[PDB]
RNA sequence: UUAUGUAUUUACUGACCU
């Protein structure tokens, strides 16, 4: 079963579907894991970041992309 | 618009088909709504033209004439770079004064 | 270099007729390419293959000989993965490969097939099709490469050979990093690449119609 | 579950801005820690009164506008001052006459000195850097 | 849709007494040459007399015709009437188009060709 | 309509104060709705320092109650004799005591 | 605009100004400053 | 709650477990309907359907008790329908 | 003839609070029969009635002549009420055939 | 026929069942009963004192009192409402919406409910009542649970109704109610009302359930669609649920696309059932897809064209009907094989229904001609051989000249075939009745013509032919009873397709309007000048002015008319002509034409203000030579009495001509004007000052306006302070670029409106910060713009809309100027604050930015250490080679 | 003396509007 959990949307105010907006109620783990997606995705963004990143370890650039691209997931840790 | 605040704007992808504003509208911009300034033409969603409604204004539902724009101000906002702005609800202005 | 617009990841139909221009996450654009009688390039307006709460790893544009376009894209979905504090529900969500096609009969683009993956994927590399190839998609991925194309083939696994006893290893795996696929118009090839260097030969040898097993070797540094 | 300002101050590595509301927070530590972080600027101080900013300026009276000195140097105040002066004379009479038949040349200053105002004669205001905010008095707090 | 155009019918009246079209432009000039007028939507207690009855109030109708079925039926719902003259056509389908007999609203309109035995809108 | 709030009432006790009596076109050449006539009807009616607006006595009603018996209508003609002037003062009076003498 | 000074209250226009003498008697309550002012009648 | 051990409707037979429904939902709001059966179908058509969306869009029509006691029912069938290889639950299988 | 006009029903209003029975049974029976009359409690209601027949035409007797009519001494109006509402949808009637037909 | 059971079910509680004479009257007992209520409030019609009958007592409120009189002081607020002043209408409506939480929605919805059922309303008073509603749904969000039916049995009437703004009330307050109520509180509803018997219910919820499918997404309902379609116990049902497709179809057109094929895949079901209806009104709905899709999705319909083929083969009816437009929808979808040969054996049966007598099919069979002639198949000489013959025998009649939707129809194929044939063969067949006798259609050949001259061209007409259309024409527009524009527009485009193939006709033109514009007075003289305006570009590029300098000086004392649609007309002909030859090769020249026309100014109709300050802003730039330079002066004082005009063209082209004026005679003299109208009190009057003062600013530069601008903010009145911010703020908006010269010398001006204690001067001072963001960036004015954040960032907390709305631009237009990097700095440690009102403030301030660069802010985030369990410290920035 | 709730004018805003 399921009780009274029947929250479809409501009126379209201004419709932020641009993830990572965040609104009042928003905690500290909610804009901190944006803002290391945000980061993940303009490290590999750049090409010259990703670069920066290659160099200090000898990791080639495909690995630096598999890992910051498998950390998008998660990044900060569980809620 | 900007002066009649419950206008909602349609905001969905932007395709192709170049917006048109009436002859009561020309030289508007469809966003910060003025005169001046325009640089970047407007670009409307397939389902806000089809069929009935190609070349018709994007802010009136008038018999379009010219092609619309947006201001510079818009455009290095890039308010333009948002969905198509084809105002989409009638509400609360020129209806009750159609009444009247 | 947002996170929402497309643009990082780019696939094209091999034929020529759509393109698609994908982010990292949420949304997704197919463009139908044709030409008018100037014998002039035109652009459709763009379709929309959006779906919320996913990544994407890789997108890569499936071979299909004159049929509806299909692309192929490493997908992962994480909302689960964000909702659950126990931490291990995000360490057992593994990754999709989703097939979207595009109904140019009906002008929208529909997920098709979408099948898990038992390891991580990081790029996939398009085999030629139609009337030249096996059709389909190969992942790389950490020690493996995939042969997985829908339908038919059971998916073909074959491990990545290390070195002999190349002193790098306490525990780390081994990935590609290129593709370089060449069409000698007798049969076709690989030279994949290793992280070290280690250019492979990878040529798929089929006997039916479906594909048999893939095979590969040293070919230089 | 609202740990005091005792304990709160205590834990933080700058204690000097934890005020009497950020343990009435929803998250203490942070709103402390962003409080305490480098170059940012404070919330204004009227999240909190009665008066909705500016409505305690209410019996006092001010000067009106001191022009900057470039254009003080164009005479265009005493121009200005002297046909608002003459205009204050007139009855609806002339204010209706003057307007069919115009006599014109009233000010006719010049083009070269307004163009040396701007751009020869053009002089740095005072500003002021990113953290002064403003609050309600701030001007009659000169002291400083 | 059965009775709409009934509406319609009506609706070219009241758009011409609207605009003030000229009785030689009126519509009816082009249903000249033709006494013929398709009655619709009749009941089926009608018979030949009743129907002669009341529309015999502009002229008494010369050539009747009521589509009665072939062998299982009795009445299927037109009529066709030819009245002495074309003018008596005209009075016609404006006054008796609308009114309603025993519950059905019936409608008129003009011919122009032929007694059709069955072609008409059922 | 002749609505009559205060912003009005005070500025034309204002412009009585200034101008004068029998000088209306040029006070009400300031009310923006307000003709002369109306003007004269206020001032007369409602605004005159002359008006006893209050304290109903004993005297003028014992008066009226039976001087609206020797003319029965005509509420302008006793409303000097009362004094209480207004005119409709006097009527309000008029109708309050017959509500109070039938209650 | 118009601002009864002692009352702290804005206007716009003059009747409203000269409408307010009748409301909020701070008109008489400075008979307490007028106590403070001097301390008997 | 319970409604969320996952289903597949390519495990299952739908034809032999209409008529189970039509006589629970017969015996729910009385009297005999169609397009609440048909949701019933139309519903289930779909290869791995959701069961709270199921559950609020039969509220709607039902009490809110039968609706939840008629997910109640409906879910476990369908689970003992998908653990068999054949796709028939235990009232239809030793019945 | 008069479809569009709602009848068996004709609000009162302005009407005297010494009716005790008799007087609305005397105007309203004088016309008709009767179905029977509705008499309010609230003193708003009080002073303001309604009255329903099982005839159309004494209805339309009642309301084409006697508005403004005047009586114990305050002249009424009359009104058609406007049947909009209710309170509960009768439920598990028979009505059954039964062979009266 | 009533029981008392049914009778108290009925009636509301409070209520309990149970020759003449000469003498006198007395005075009596005080018979002055209230009959209309106790206040001020509205007049009461007769028919509102039941509705409204318990205002007509006092309450006093105790002893009769719950908290229910609260909940009936919204029947005060309904007559107020319904029956009021408008000052009193947006009061009692601004109340209740207010309170409509408050008020709560049983109370609410039945008292609106009831008085929208009145037989006596009006289409005001519905239009009121329906705002009442919507206004109380964004209030009422899901509490409208149990009132969807009884709001829909009210409303769903909206949808079928004439006029077209009724209807857009009733799809708005549908899809509003859809949204609020959900999906299972839609399909609870409005299922029961599918079987029922009545047609007009059926129908209406039909499009309100095509209408909630708009708000709510197909694939939500598709199994409910997909559920009722496939019933089969009564056919009404499917009717309903195919109705429901087709409406669904024809309301939200190519975006039913995707969903397409899962959906046509239920209408093939039909199309063989028993009823005629059922599969008439399948018909309908493929045929309502098709025009959906179009061009999409043929390969989709498939598994439809072999039904449609046996039933427009087999049956005879309005089946054929529905099924010919089906299939004429259909064909343009289909590749030219399949296209051609459907084409190809369909002429046959509309060939052989051209001698139908329904109008139906008339229009179903003409509506088909359109489009089975547009694809490549039916050559010209069979379309010319037997489809248009029997197309004008029994379509260009009268009665379908008469019919709105028979009226534009048979133009608009019309129009196709001349596409396909050629010019000269259909006007040819049509061009001999532009001289009938009806004026309607008289009025379609001529909107027949204009549409296929105006696309084709006129090269196909011979000299055989095109003296039949210029008498056509005449005659045509010599008759018309009508004020229409239709043989106005006609007349222009015909000769501006004859181009300079008109020469031989020119003299007759012109003798016919000169002559025609005497006339009785009797208004066919802005006929003859509006002529004159339409045809006065054809007169140059025809090698004529002569004629032209003839009809000039005529135009020029035609204009002292006193009928005012008159002389617009003339000032529009005059204006014309003025383009069409120069401005200082006129005959009437401008010396002695523009004194002519400053007494003209001072004309309020619209019309007349209109066409004169067009021409005024033509003589004003371009002919600025042609006067005393006082006279330039005398109407810049009329300019501002021009403005206060209810039109906004005449008020956007009077600022113009101050600009020009300026530019003629210098901008020391226009501007003083411009600040004396400064002070007004009325908007449309001070604003429309202020874009003039930045017109005459931009044009000669400023450094003219600027410090006598700069100076009258130290006059102390409200409207001129608010005056000169707001002509700031469009000056800036207008120079753009060159604000990096002039913001220093404004910005001690914006800190002291920013400084000022009133909200107004905040929001324009907020504008022009704006504005001057947007005019400076990338100049290295960074300095000032951060200055006057300081003071803007304090206005954030107020809560007036305009101030509000106008400091939330002045931050995402600075966001640009001085850098995210500033504006992250200032949102910081406030989004976490402990008041909500904070807050909420500072979380959509962050939204503007974060969604106004998201990218630019990866650099200027905070470094946030790390807690117990998780990892916050963003490390890959952190190291270094 | 900040302040409310309201009856209630007066001013003011949005290049609001045939
Ligand atoms: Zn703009
Ligand atoms: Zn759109
Ligand atoms: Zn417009």
């Amino acid at each position: 079963m399921t009780d009274r959990y029947t929250i479809h949307s409501q009126l379209e105010h201004l419709q932020s579907k641009y993830i990572g907006t965040g609104h009042a109620d928003t905690t500290k783990w909610e804009w901190l894991v944006n803002q290391h997606r945000d980061s993940y995705c303009s490290y590999m963004g750049h090409f010259d970041l990703l670069n920066y990143f290659a160099i200090a370890e000898n990791e080639s650039k495909a690995r630096v992309r598999f890992n910051l691209m498998e950390k998008m997931l998660q990044p900060c840790g569980p809620p | 618009a900007k002066h009649h605040p419950d206008l909602i704007f349609c905001r969905k992808q932007a395709g192709v088909a170049i917006g048109r504003l009436c002859e009561k509208c020309d030289g508007k911009c469809v966003i910060c709504d003025s005169y001046v300034r325009p640089c970047t033409l407007v670009r409307i969603c397939d389902e806000c033209n089809y069929g009935s409604y190609q070349g018709r204004c994007v802010i009136c539902g008038g018999p379009g004439v010219s092609d619309a724009y947006y201001c510079k101000e818009c455009t290095i906002q890039e308010k333009d770079r948002d969905g198509c702005p084809k105002i989409v609800n009638l509400g609360s202005s020129k209806t009750d004064l159609f009444y009247e | 270099c947002r996170r929402i617009v497309p643009g990082q990841f780019l696939a094209v139909d091999p034929k020529g007729r759509a393109v698609m221009i994908s982010a990292i996450e949420k949304q997704k654009l197919v463009y139908i390419l044709n030409r008018d009688a100037a014998a002039r390039l035109t652009i459709s307006s763009p379709l929309e293959a959006h779906k919320a709460n996913t990544l994407v790893y890789h997108v890569v544009g499936v071979d299909v000989g004159f049929e509806n376009p299909m692309f192929a894209c490493l997908e992962m979905d994480y909302e689960e993965a964000d909702n659950d504090p126990t931490g291990e529900a995000a360490a057992n969500t593994q990754q999709t490969l989703t097939f979207y096609e595009l109904d140019l009969g009906l002008n929208h683009v529909v997920r098709k097939y979408s099948e898990p993956l038992e390891e991580h994927g990081n790029f996939l590399i398009t085999v030629p099709g139609g009337s030249d190839g096996p059709s389909g998609v190969l992942i790389c991925s950490e020690n493996y490469i995939t042969y997985k194309n829908f339908g038919d083939q059971p998916d073909i696994r074959c491990p990545i050979p290390r070195r002999r006893n190349d002193l790098d290893d306490p525990e780390r795996g081994m990935i590609f990093v290129c593709s370089a696929t060449h069409k000698t118009k007798s049969m076709f090839f690989f030279l994949a690449q290793t992280e070290q260097g280690d250019i492979f030969k990878i040529t798929l040898e089929t006997d039916e119609d479906m594909v048999t097993e893939i095979r590969l070797k040293y070919f230089d540094t | 579950n609202r740990f005091t300002v005792a304990e709160l101050k205590q834990l933080v590595a700058r204690p000097d801005v934890v005020e009497m509301h950020d343990v009435t927070a929803q998250d203490p530590k942070l709103l402390v820690h962003l409080k305490a972080t480098r170059n940012s600027v404070p919330v204004p101080r009227h999240w909190c009164f009665k008066r909705k900013y500016l409505q305690g300026k209410r019996g006092i009276e001010k000067p009106p506008f001191e022009l900057p000195d470039f254009i003080k140097r164009t005479g265009i105040q005493e121009m200005r001052e002297a046909l608002q002066e003459k205009e204050e004379q007139k009855t609806m009479k002339s204010k209706m006459r003057e307007k069919v038949r115009p006599k014109m040349g009233k000010i006719d200053i010049d083009y070269q000195k307004l163009h040396d105002a701007f751009f020869k004669w053009q002089t740095k205001p005072k500003l002021t850097i990113h953290g002064d905010l403003y609050y309600e008095g701030k001007e009659f707090e000169t002291r400083l | 849709n059965p009775l709409t155009k009934v509406k319609l019918i009506n609706e070219l009246n009241e758009r011409e007494v609207q605009l003030g079209v000229a009785d030689k432009v009126s519509w009816h000039s082009e249903y000249k040459d033709s006494a013929w007028i398709f009655l619709g939507g009749l009941p089926y207690e009608l018979t030949e007399g009743d129907i002669i009855c009341v529309f015999s109030q502009y002229g008494e109708i010369v050539n009747i015709n009521l589509v009665r079925d072939k062998k299982t039926g009795k009445s299927k719902g037109f009529c066709f009437l030819c009245y002495e003259d074309q003018r008596s056509t005209i009075l016609a389908v404006d006054n008796f188009n609308g009114i309603k007999i025993k519950g059905r609203t019936i409608r008129v309109d003009h011919v122009s060709n032929y007694r059709a035995p069955k072609d008409s809108e059922e | 309509g002749g609505v009559w709030r205060n912003t009005e009432d005070e500025i034309l006790k204002a412009a009585v104060m200034k101008y004068g009596k029998n000088q209306w076109s040029r006070i009400a050449s300031l009310l923006h709705r307000k003709s002369a006539k109306q003007c004269k009807a206020r001032w007369y009616e409602w605004l005159d320092p002359s008006i006893k607006k209050t304290e109903w006595s004993r005297e003028e009603e014992e008066k009226l109650l039976h001087l609206a018996k020797l003319m029965p209508t005509q509420w302008r003609t006793i409303a000097p004799i009362i004094g209480r002037t207004a005119a409709q003062c006097l009527e309000h009076y008029e109708f309050l005591l017959d509500k109070a003498a039938q209650r | 605009s118009y601002e009864c000074k002692l009352c702290l209250t804005l206007h716009n226009n003059e009747g409203s100004y000269l409408a307010h003498t009748q409301g909020k008697k701070h008109q008489t309550n400075l008979a307490r400053r007028a106590a403070k002012e001097a301390k008997e009648a | 709650e319970c409604l969320e051990k996952k289903v597949d409707m390519s495990k299952v037979n739908l034809e032999v477990i209409k008529p189970w429904i039509t006589k629970r939902v017969t015996e729910i709001l009385g009297f005999e309907d169609d397009v609440v059966i048909e949701f019933i179908f139309n519903q289930l058509e779909v290869k791995n359907p959701d069961s709270k969306m199921m559950q609020i869009n039969l509220t709607g029509f039902l009490n809110g008790k039968n609706a939840r006691e008629f997910m109640g029912e409906l879910w476990p069938l369908l689970l003992s329908a998908q653990e068999n290889i054949a796709g028939i639950p235990s009232a239809f299988l030793e019945l | 003839r008069l479809p569009p006009e709602v009848n068996r029903i004709l609000y009162i209003r302005n009407l005297p609070y010494k009716i005790t029975a008799e007087e609305m049974y005397d105007i309203f029976g004088k016309y008709g029969p009767i179905r029977q009359i509705r008499v309010g409690n609230t003193p708003e209601t009080r002073g303001t009635a309604y009255v329903v027949y099982e005839d159309i035409f004494d209805a339309k007797n009642a309301c084409d002549h006697l508005s403004g009519f005047n009586v114990c001494n305050r002249y009424l109006v009359v009104l058609y009420y406007n049947a909009n509402r209710a309170f509960q949808k009768m439920d598990t009637k028979k009505k059954e055939e039964q062979l009266k037909l | 026929p009533l029981s008392d059971e049914e009778l108290d079910a009925m009636f509301p509680e409070g209520y309990k069942v149970l020759t003449g004479f000469h003498m006198q009257t007395e005075d009596r007992t005080m018979k002055s009963v209230n009959d209309q209520p106790s206040g001020n409030l509205p007049f009461l019609k007769p028919d509102d004192i039941q509705y409204f009958d318990k205002l007509l007592v006092d309450v006093d409120e105790s002893t009769l009192s719950p908290e229910e009189q609260k909940e009936r002081k919204i029947m005060k607020l309904l007559l107020k409402i319904k029956n009021g002043t408008p000052p009193m209408r947006k009061a009692a409506l601004r109340q209740i919406t207010d309170k409509a939480r408050e008020f709560g929605a049983g109370p609410l919805f039945n008292q609106i409910l009831p008085l929208l059922m009145s037989p006596t309303l009006e289409d005001q008073e519905r239009h009121l009542l329906v705002k009442v509603i919507d206004r109380i749904l964004y209030k009422l969000d899901d509490l409208v649970r149990p009132y969807v039916h009884k709001i829909l049995v009210v409303i769903e009437p909206l949808l079928i109704d004439e006029d077209y703004y009724a209807r857009v009330e009733g799809r708005e307050i549908i899809s509003n109610l859809a949204k609020a109520a959900g999906l299972a509180t839609m399909i609870s509803t409005m299922r029961p009302d599918i079987d029922n018997m009545d047609e007009y219910v059926r129908n209406t919820t039909a499009r309100a359930f095509a209408v909630v499918a708009s708000a709510l997404g197909i694939p939500s309902l598709l199994p409910f669609l997909k559920a009722v379609c496939k019933s089969k116990k009564s056919w009404q049902a499917r009717h309903t649920g195919i109705k429901i497709v087709q409406q669904i179809a024809i309301l939200m057109g190519c975006a039913i696309l995707p969903h397409l094929r899962s959906l046509v895949e239920i209408i093939e079901h039909g199309l063989v059932d028993e009823q005629q209806k059922v599969r008439t009104i399948s018909a309908l709905a493929i045929a309502a897809l098709a025009e959906a899709a179009t061009p999409y999705g043929i390969e989709s319909f498939d598994s439809v064209l072999k039904p449609l083929w046996k039933g427009i083969r087999q049956h005879r009816g309005k089946g054929l009907a529905a099924f010919l437009k089906a299939i004429g929808y259909l064909i343009p979808l289909m590749d030219a094989e399949y296209a051609n040969y459907y084409t190809r054996e369909v002429m046959l049966i509309l060939i052989r229904e051209f001698q139908s007598p329904d109008e139906e099919m008339k229009k179903i069979v003409l509506k088909v001609v359109k489009q089975c002639c547009g694809t490549d198949g039916v050559e010209a000489n069979y379309i010319k051989t037997e489809i248009l013959p029997p197309f004008f025998k029994h379509f260009w009649q009268h009665r379908m000249a008469l019919d709105r939707r028979n009226y534009r129809q048979l133009v608009d194929t019309t129009v196709e075939l001349a596409n396909k044939v050629g010019a000269a063969e259909i006007i040819s067949r049509i061009v001999d009745d532009l001289k009938d006798e009806a004026e309607q259609y008289r009025k379609m050949v001529m909107e027949t013509i204009e549409k296929i001259m105006g696309n084709l061209g006129a090269a196909d007409i011979d000299h055989k032919l095109e003296e039949q259309l210029i008498d056509g024409i005449l005659y045509a527009f010599q008759e018309q009873t009508t004020e229409d524009s239709v043989m106005l527009n006609g007349f222009g485009t015909v000769v501006n397709a004859l181009g300079k193939r008109v020469k031989p006709y020119l003299p007759q033109i012109c003798g016919t309007v000169l002559w025609r514009l005497n006339n009785k007075s009797a208004k066919v003289r802005q006929q003859a000048a509006d002529l004159i305006s339409r045809t006065a570009v054809v007169m140059k590029t025809c090698q004529e002015e002569k004629l032209m300098g003839h009809l000039g000086v005529v135009l020029y004392e035609y204009l002292g008319e006193e009928y005012p649609e008159v002389l617009g007309s003339i000032l529009g002909a005059l204006k014309a002509i003025v383009n069409v030859i120069g401005m200082h090769k006129m005959t009437p020249p401008i010396k002695d034409l523009l004194p002519r026309l400053t007494p003209i100014l001072k004309n309020r109709h619209e019309k007349v203000q209109e066409n004169c300050i067009d021409l005024v802003g033509r003589i004003a730039d371009r002919g600025a030579e042609y006067v005393s330079a006082r006279e330039w002066m005398r109407i810049c004082f009329e300019l501002l009495e021009l403005l206060k005009a209810h039109k906004k063209a005449i008020r956007r082209a009077t600022v113009n001509t101050f600009g020009y004026i300026a530019k003629a005679i210098g901008p020391h003299d226009v501007l003083a004007t411009l600040l004396n109208n400064l002070k007004v009190q009325e908007r449309q009057n001070r604003v429309c000052t202020t874009v003039a003062i930045a017109i005459v600013a931009e044009t000669c530069s400023p450094f003219t306006v600027l410090p006598a601008l700069m100076n009258e903010y130290r006059v102390p009145e409200l409207n001129v302070q608010n005056g000169v911010l707001k002509s700031l703020s469009f000056l800036f908006e207008y120079i753009g670029e060159m604000g990096k010269d002039y913001i220093y010398a404004v910005t001690p001006l914006l800190e002291d409106a920013l400084m000022d204690r009133d909200l107004v001067h905040r929001q324009t001072a907020s504008a022009v910060v704006q504005h001057m963001s947007l005019g400076v960036y990338g100049f290295g004015c960074e300095d000032s713009l951060n200055h006057l954040l300081n003071y803007v960032w304090p206005n954030v907390f107020e809560t007036s809309p305009h101030v509000i709305q106008a400091v939330m631009g002045a931050l995402e237009g600075l966001r640009v100027a001085i850098g995210p990097c500033r504006m992250l700095q200032y949102c910081l440690q406030g989004l976490f604050h402990p008041a909500r009102k904070v807050r909420d403030v500072y979380w959509k301030i962050y939204n503007s930015i974060y969604i106004g660069s998201q990218d630019a802010l990866i650099a200027h985030y905070p470094r946030i250490y790390n807690d117990d369990k998780n990892t916050y410290i963003r490390y890959e920035l952190d190291y270094i080679l």
